[PDB]
């Protein structure tokens, strides 16, 4: 029967996958880097505590212009922060309360939020007559909106809990492409440098890289035990990053299609939240439930750093583009900057 | 249960398993030698005078 | 002292806490007094589409209650004319094919019932129903029902609410009182039954079905039954809020005036059918009817009074043998014998010799035995003095016949059947309604006319049903009163504030636009051992509930998830709400009247709920180990 056999082919080619990709492991990334210095300790301190939301802060984002950054939290608002001093350019209530996500654009003209509304809001900073209008209402996913990223001012891709990720045109309103074969609430994105692909990471503990232009799925990076909350790629878009609740983050390459290095220990048992990169790619930082921020060896899976001033989870993190600094944000309803 | 869906899963399977792969060696030197490259322009990696950070002593900005 | 409305605000909450009992419906609002007076002051004046419909709904109301036909066949030309011919020749009647033409065919007949418009008063309310009501709602016409709706809902009446006077009754268990209800000025009579001169005649029961027989009858307003609008209690006494009646009982006025001629006795008479024909339209026997319940007004005009002995036959008719002796029926006396409206026809019958002769009829030589009273009650037609009239004859026949096959009141009609006695003939029964004819009694101007016992928590149990207003009373009280006094002062005070916030600047609220399911005012709790109560402006949105003080924004809150539990509780006797918060915390609020706690904790509770079982199913929001 047809039916079985598809079934059957399906796993036979399962099997051709992870022997091609046995194939190239002639050697790990640990045997490779095992003579370069080690970084020593990363030591970073306070510099700003950000004071506002009045619940948890569900996530981040930093504006390309390495100072303003936009954030989301519980009390159904977002406020875009100046860290540089720690005044609020803006606050913006939101129409529905269940928000979990946000975004900042590449031009800093736009933000974008959304949650269990099941829509992603995209609100103009920039009025006619210096206002905050929401500019648009993206409608279409039919589960709660998980991630969110502008390419540019006309377009934007998301992620839903409907197992889909989407791209959208912004002034028609349009679901223009969208991203189907996760079997599980898609958590997170991230755009590759540039923004030709994005990769997704999903509860099916599976992550995905796809290409925006052709709609498609390249390829699939199975690892993790548990599900995937946070993606971030390399800087130099060839491999990513995943973080999960099986309180491991592991380092994928595209190119050899493979994991390369997993990042953990055994006094670590809680989830990771989130996870970025320093501008060089060497550092790896996530955040855990355990309250604090891990700094990882990207390249010889060490442990060299610890940020700990957050009396709950951190729940999400990002960095500069210029590299300068590191935002932590809590369940404790405060965002930290950290250098 | 669908045949359609059966059908589609092994034409993705196909798109991942003919890719070009190559060594994880080359793969991981290829990423060594980016950190390098850009060990210098990471000031998370390298310590920077409080005159060139936005966040230590600093009063003024726009 | 007076009536203090709650502010606009309180327009959050009741409207959900009205919509929750179907209570914001055209038909449940346009029957009731004050919502009547806001609905129409919202049409005439706010509303010019809405005008005529009301107008003409108005006008028929004054046709019903013309009085002949002279005045009638005239007044329904210019409604006609008026209402109805002038927009049919501008095409826009927006009525139906039939109602019209049914109109017009009873006008060149010149056969004019006071329903005519009946066909049209359907219509109206079709045309009102719906769309006119909706915007209504949307009015702050209907923000004012709210405030007016929200002190009915909030009474809890105390002896302290009344300025109470002499005494103008006393008996059975207790005494009357004249009194003035402070709030809007009325005076009404205050009748006050000792719990304890109760328990110790186990009389409770009686005590109770007063109450229970009140209710059923102090609708509709009877002009010649008292009626009841609140009834309360304290630890010591119940209370009834009654009509004042002072001008003393019959059984007083006889013995000061001496008999009445039938002329004087048909008056009374008519007015206490009438009586008796609404409580029989509710499926109540009275059964204690006589010279001493029934009382004088301050003008001479009657009402039968003091319903503790009366009953329900709604379901089941009772065989019980009570009353007064000597007014007694046959079926009453007699044990195992069951019946209906019949004795109160009986007992006028009895009544009503007494009135002329001194006596009850089957009380003769002023005996005293109660066994043989009822003798001659049972086979026994009764010999009717040579000096009475031929109707007045026929009138007692049909209402002492021994038997119910053949009394008057119990073939099949009620009243009318005895309204139609040749003794009435002269008297047109309208005009008995209206009052109008002159008493014959003018009361002149006053009337007059032990302890071991302790009280358990199981005595006050049996009370805990007896409190009670009842809403057309109270609505009917208010609208004759203070309510356009009122409703003008509170006008120009919100206007005050409101256009004084012009200034100010508290001008684009924090709910607009948002998912907020309620807001409010309550009262946080800081430090108890300070009688720290902090008034806040509470928002109460799904996930989480926010408030804030006179300025600010919110700066503070409450999230859902961190709510365990809800409930009431008691401090320093007055109930406030009990929030449990997860750090083995609490948090306690207290609202400003019944129907504001009841609905903030039906919210809080379906909020926590629905936002556990939410962020339970989010992987990136809930709790994990
Ligand atoms: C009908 C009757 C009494 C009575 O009910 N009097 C009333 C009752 C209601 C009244 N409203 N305004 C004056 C009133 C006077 C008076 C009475 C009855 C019960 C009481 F608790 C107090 C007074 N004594 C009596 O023999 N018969």
């Amino acid at each position: 029967s047809e039916l079985d056999q598809l079934r059957q082919e399906a796993e036979q080619l399962k099997n051709q996958i992870r022997d091609a990709r046995k194939a190239c492991a002639d050697a790990t990334l640990s045997q490779i880097t095992n003579n370069i210095d080690p970084v020593g300790r990363i030591q970073m301190r306070t510099r700003r505590t950000l004071r506002g939301h009045l619940a948890k802060i569900y996530a981040m984002h930093w504006g390309t212009d390495s100072r303003l950054l936009v954030s989301a939290s519980q009390d159904g608002k977002l406020i875009i922060w100046d860290s540089y001093t720690t005044n609020k350019v803006h606050a913006i209530p939101l129409r529905s309360s269940w928000v979990m996500t946000c975004a900042y654009a590449p031009s800093g003209n736009y933000v974008a939020c959304g949650g269990l509304d099941n829509i992603c809001s995209i609100y103009n900073l920039k009025t006619r007559e210096g206002n905050v209008r929401v500019s648009r209402e993206l409608a279409g996913h039919t589960g709660y909106l998980s991630c969110c990223r502008f390419l540019d001012d006309n377009q934007i891709v998301t992620s839903s809990g409907d197992t889909t990720c989407a791209l959208w045109d912004i002034e028609t309103g349009q679901q223009t492409t969208t991203f189907t074969g996760h079997t599980g609430d898609v958590m997170s994105l991230s755009l590759a440098p540039d923004t030709r692909l994005f990769v997704s990471g999903a509860c099916d503990a599976s992550a995905k890289l796809w290409d925006v232009r052709e709609g498609m799925c390249r390829q699939t990076f199975t690892g993790h035990e548990s599900d995937i909350n946070a993606i971030c790629f390399f800087p130099n878009g060839n491999a990513f990053a995943t973080g999960s609740d099986d309180a491991t983050c592991r380092l994928f390459d595209l190119r050899a299609d493979q994991e390369l290095m997993t990042y953990s220990h055994d006094n670590i048992i809680c989830g990771i939240t989130s996870v970025s990169f320093s501008k060089s790619g060497r550092l790896l930082l996530a955040g855990y439930d355990d309250f604090n921020c891990n700094v990882w060896d990207a390249l010889k899976a060490d442990r060299a750093g610890v940020l700990a001033g957050h009396d709950n989870r951190v729940s999400c993190l990002g960095v500069t583009d210029d590299g300068m600094a590191v935002a932590t944000g809590s369940w404790d309803s405060f965002l930290k900057i950290w250098n | 249960a669908s045949i359609a869906q059966a059908r589609k899963l092994v034409e993705q399977l196909k798109m991942e398993a003919n890719i070009d792969r190559i060594k994880v060696s080359k793969a991981a030197a290829d990423l060594m030698a980016y950190c390098e490259a850009h060990a210098k322009e990471d000031p998370l990696l390298t310590p920077v005078p409080a005159s060139e950070n936005p966040f230590r002593e600093k009063k003024f900005f726009s | 002292k007076k009536i203090l409305l709650p502010e606009p605000s309180i327009r959050s909450v009741m409207q959900k806490y009205l919509e929750d009992r179907g209570e914001v419906t055209f038909e449940k609002i346009f029957s009731q007094k004050l919502g009547y007076l806001l609905f129409r002051d919202f049409c005439l004046n706010h509303l010019e589409e809405a005008r005529p419909l009301v107008e003409f709904y108005e006008e028929i109301k004054k046709y019903e209650k013309l009085e002949t036909e002279e005045e009638r066949v005239a007044r329904s030309r210019e409604i006609f004319d008026s209402y109805i011919m002038k927009e049919l020749l501008a095409c826009s009647h927006p009525f139906s094919k039939s109602a019209t033409e049914h109109v017009q065919g009873h006008l060149g007949k010149k056969q004019v019932p006071p329903d005519l418009f009946q066909p049209y008063i359907e219509e109206i309310c079709q045309n009102l129903r719906g769309d006119v009501f909706q915007k209504f709602i949307e009015s702050d016409k209907f923000t004012r029902f709210c405030q007016w709706k929200n002190v009915e809902l909030n009474i809890h009446l105390t002896m302290n609410d009344f300025s109470v006077h002499r005494i103008i009754g006393r008996g059975g268990f207790g005494e009357v009182y004249g009194c003035r209800k402070a709030d809007t000025g009325k005076m009404y009579a205050m009748k006050c039954l000792d719990k304890k001169r109760i328990k110790m005649k186990q009389g409770e029961t009686l005590a109770l079905n007063e109450r229970i027989m009140l209710s059923l009858v102090s609708t509709g307003d009877c002009p010649f039954i008292v009626c009841m609008s609140y009834a309360f209690h304290t630890p010591d006494k119940l209370s009834f809020i009654l009509d004042l009646m002072n001008g003393g009982d019959l059984h007083y006025h006889l013995s000061q005036h001496g008999v009445f001629s039938e002329a004087d006795m048909r008056f009374y008479a008519a007015e206490i059918i009438l009586g008796l024909e609404h409580m029989h339209n509710r499926f109540v026997v009275y059964r204690d009817l006589k010279p001493a319940n029934i009382l004088l007004d301050e003008h001479g005009h009657v009402r039968i009074s003091d319903l503790g002995l009366a009953c329900d036959f709604s379901k089941k008719k009772p065989h019980a043998s009570v009353g007064t002796h000597g007014y007694m029926a046959p079926e009453v006396l007699q044990k195992g014998v069951a019946y209906d409206s019949s004795a109160d026809w009986f007992s006028l019958g009895c009544m009503l010799f007494k009135l002329l002769r001194g006596h009850s009829p089957f009380r003769q030589h002023k005996t005293k035995d109660k066994h043989e009273i009822d003798r001659m009650t049972l086979t026994m037609a009764v010999e009717l003095p040579d000096s009475f009239s031929p109707e007045l004859r026929s009138l007692l026949e049909g209402l002492l016949q021994r038997d119910v096959n053949r009394r008057l009141g119990c073939l099949g009609r009620g009243a009318q059947e005895v309204k139609e006695s040749p003794f009435f003939r002269s008297l047109d029964w309208q005009m008995v309604f209206l009052q109008k004819y002159p008493p014959p009694l003018i009361p002149p101007r006053e009337v007059n006319a032990t302890k071991g016992i302790k009280l358990l928590d199981s005595d006050q149990e049996l009370y805990r049903n007896f409190p009670l207003t009842i809403s057309e009373r109270w609505q009917q009280e208010v609208a004759e009163t203070v309510f356009d006094t009122i409703n003008a002062e509170t006008d120009r005070l919100e206007a005050r504030k409101k256009a004084k916030n012009k200034q100010l600047g508290h001008e684009e609220d924090y709910a607009l636009g948002k998912d907020c399911i309620m807001h409010g005012y309550m009262s946080k709790m800081g430090n108890p051992f300070l009688t720290q109560w902090q008034r806040r402006y509470f928002y109460l949105f799904p996930n989480r509930l926010e408030w804030r003080g006179e300025g600010e924004a919110p700066q503070s809150l409450l999230t859902m998830e961190e709510i365990q539990s809800v409930e009431e509780t008691q401090i320093k006797e007055r109930k406030c709400l009990l929030l449990k918060i997860r750090g083995g915390k609490q948090f306690i609020l207290q609202c400003d009247s019944d129907p504001e706690l009841v609905q903030w904790k039906k919210e809080l509770r379906d909020a926590y709920r629905e936002a556990q079982q939410l962020v339970q199913r989010v992987p990136k929001m809930k709790n994990k180990p």
